[PDB]
Order: C-alpha cells, then structure tokens, then sequence
C-alpha cells in the first residue's frame, strides 16, 4: 500500500507570546477609606 | 556544482490536471510518485493506479489500462475494499508541500494515474510526476 | 446491636481556600 | 481483570426504597447489610429488623415477619428499650457515601427490613441490600 | 458469628425494576452482577451494559450513558452481531436462581444496566444488583 511521506517546503515560525506576571496588587490595604 | 541529474534519476509527468499520460517504466527498475498540489483542495481526494501492456498492433504504444491489485503488507489492518489499488491525498494538505508514494510491486511496463469517481472537480489542481532510479541498459 | 461502619465515596474535594495576610500598614 | 464476584458472595435487594423483601440466608453462613442514600435526609431515620421462618404450607416461601431479639456484648450500656433490633441512620448521612453493618445473631432463615414509624417519608430516599458469604 | 461483610464487598442498587442508577467502581477494583427474578418471566430478557465518565462539571457525578464494547475473549466462538457488550438471561429461569455474570474489562468510573429493546415488559420482573471487591 502507498505510504505517503509529505514534507513542508516553507515554514512560518511558531509565533508565540511571552506573558509575564503583572505588578503586585495587594488585597486589602488597611488604612483605606470607603 | 549541481550534477546533471536527469540521466541517472530522470522524471516524467503522470497527471497535468487535465489528462493522464502513460509512462513507460520498463526501461528502469524502480519508481515512485511525487504528489503536489497548486491550490487548497476541498476534500481528501483519491486517485486510482493502472498499469498498461504493450499493444500488439505496435509493440511500443501501450494498451488499455488495467488496474493493479495492490498487495497488503505484513501489518495492514484496514485493507482494500475490492482488492484493487488506490491512493488518497489527505485533506488539509497545503501547497508548497509534496508527498511521495509508490506501488510495492509493478506488474507491467507502464504505470498510469487517474482520479477516482467523485474527486475529479477537486483533482483539477494537484500535479503528479514519476521518477525512476535504474538503467538496466 | 448493629455497628454502622461508614465510609465516603467522593475522595477529597476540600478546596481549603488558602488565605494569606493582606497588605496591612498600621492602625492610625 | 475483574472476576465473576457475583457467584461466591452474591447479593440481593432488601429495601428498594418502597417496600421490603424476604431475602434468604439459609444457604449461606454469614451475611450483612449495606445502606445507600439517594438524597439528603431530614432527620435521624431508623429501620427495624425481622426474620422469617419456612411457612408450613410450602417450606420454600418464608412465613410471617417475626421481629428479632437483639443481644448485647460486654459493652452495650443502653439497651434498645426492649428485646428488638433497630438500625438507625445518623443525621449527617450524605449521597456518595455508604454505611454498613449487620446483626450477629441470625434467627430463622429469611431477613427483611422495615422503616419504623415517623421515618417512612425518609425511607423512600435510601437503599438497603444484603450480601452473603456462605457456600454450604 | 457473621462478619460486618458490608465493608469488604458492599452492594448497591443496580436495577430495581423500574429504572437503574450508575454505580461507582472507582475505589473498587473488582466487581460483578447478581441477577434475581421476582416472578415467572415470559420471554428471554436482554440487558444492555453501559459505562459512564466523570462529568466535566463535577468530578464525582456520572456523565452521560455510553455503551461498553465487548472483548472477544479469545478461547471462544463468539457470535456477536454488532460487538456492543450485552448479556441476556436464559428462558425458564425461576426466582430461585443464582444468576451471576460480569464484564471482563472495565472501561470507566461508573457501571449501569438498562433493558434492551424487546426486553421491556419482563424487565420489570428482573432484579439486578452489583457487588464490589474494593481497596484504596
């Protein structure tokens, strides 16, 4: 049986993003106000 | 320094997108196809493989197409549906990307390719050629 | 007298809700 | 690679949520119960226990339902108000959890379970089965 | 001197006669069925077997009803018709029957039984239950 064997000629690179943790936001500042 | 590669591995056209062409392989001893598409096809098309015989009216022009009875390998689980050979380009194959297939054992002096029923209008883009690798004479 | 041994069947969906002290500055 | 655990300790339905069943315990030497709920319960529910005898007409159909005289073992400090057996399911019983117990002194041959008064509205939300151990 | 056989092989409701509920086989590693009939049946009853998966919403609630495929069980002459696992009860089975069977290969977290098309009327006379061999 035919065993196909396919290769790619061009290739666009794997474009990904680099997310990084945001600035620390705390959860409760004490001397706060309404 | 690109060697003249035509002699010693030549190639010939087997399907131009409009009509097949019978290629004589008698001269050589090994061969294989190189499927290639020019535009994104719709579905997973499928071609049929035929082999010809030397018509005795002129033992140079090939005779009518007989279809080759593919052999199942050692570990082919899902196998032929009538015995006869076939080949299926998988859908979601992109252009600028070739494939490569071949029949395990030839049974004539010619090898022909033709689209099976229900894939013609989609096989009007793919190109198919055949290369050989022997001399034997 | 019947001794009722009993045993659960949904292993451990605890979800303790771990909490850390927030930013507490002073009492002024 | 599970085995045919049906034979060699089978089991049967006793309280399908609606009524009782005279489960046989003759051909087996050891047995026990298994309680299983389908929803939350409103309060502490309880079930009685009855043992049967081979009816005189046909010694295959179990006779009437005779209550069983529970017995204590060097620790029972509060006897069950008389010589009866009575299982009760705690308040915090929950779905996807099963409790299991048995009575040590079997009487007669057959066993049945009936909800005591005031718990039949809750007994509709529990399942009680019996599983044996004996070859004989 | 019976043991608390509740723990060490509990038992649950498989099929009461009007419906059937999934049974968890996660914590337990061997299991099987125990068939029991209440009255005289009219025709051979066939039961479809199913397995369930943990619903993506909650890891301890069964998903939908998916049907189990059967293993050829090499030393046999298996005459299947569509390969979908099922088990039927032969004719002339009395209510005094120790009919027990099991699936050879488990494939999920929950097991369930349902009556196949044709085995509908007499299916309300069959009483099915499942036992475990658990661990973990």
């Amino acid at each position: 049986m035919v065993k196909l064997n396919c290769r790619p000629l061009c290739q666009a690179p794997t474009a990904s993003r680099l997310v990084s943790p945001p600035c620390f936001i705390c959860r409760g500042v004490a001397p706060s106000a309404p | 320094m690109n060697f003249n590669v035509g002699v010693d591995f030549p190639s010939f056209i087997a399907w131009d997108g409009e009509e097949s062409f019978p290629v004589k392989v008698d001269g050589f001893n090994q061969f294989g196809f190189t499927f290639k598409t020019i535009a994104a096809l719709t579905a997973a098309t499928t071609f049929n493989i035929f082999y010809h015989e030397p018509s005795d009216a002129d033992p140079c022009v090939p005779g009518p197409a007989i279809r080759v009875p593919e052999v199942p390998f050692c570990d082919t689980v899902l196998l032929s549906e009538d015995g006869l050979a076939a080949v299926t380009l998988p859908e979601t194959v992109t252009p600028d990307s070739f494939c490569a297939g071949t029949v395990p054992c030839m049974n004539g002096q010619w090898i022909s390719i033709a689209p099976a029923t229900g894939s013609e209008t989609n096989a009007a883009n793919v190109q198919i050629t055949v290369t050989m690798k022997g001399a034997t004479r």
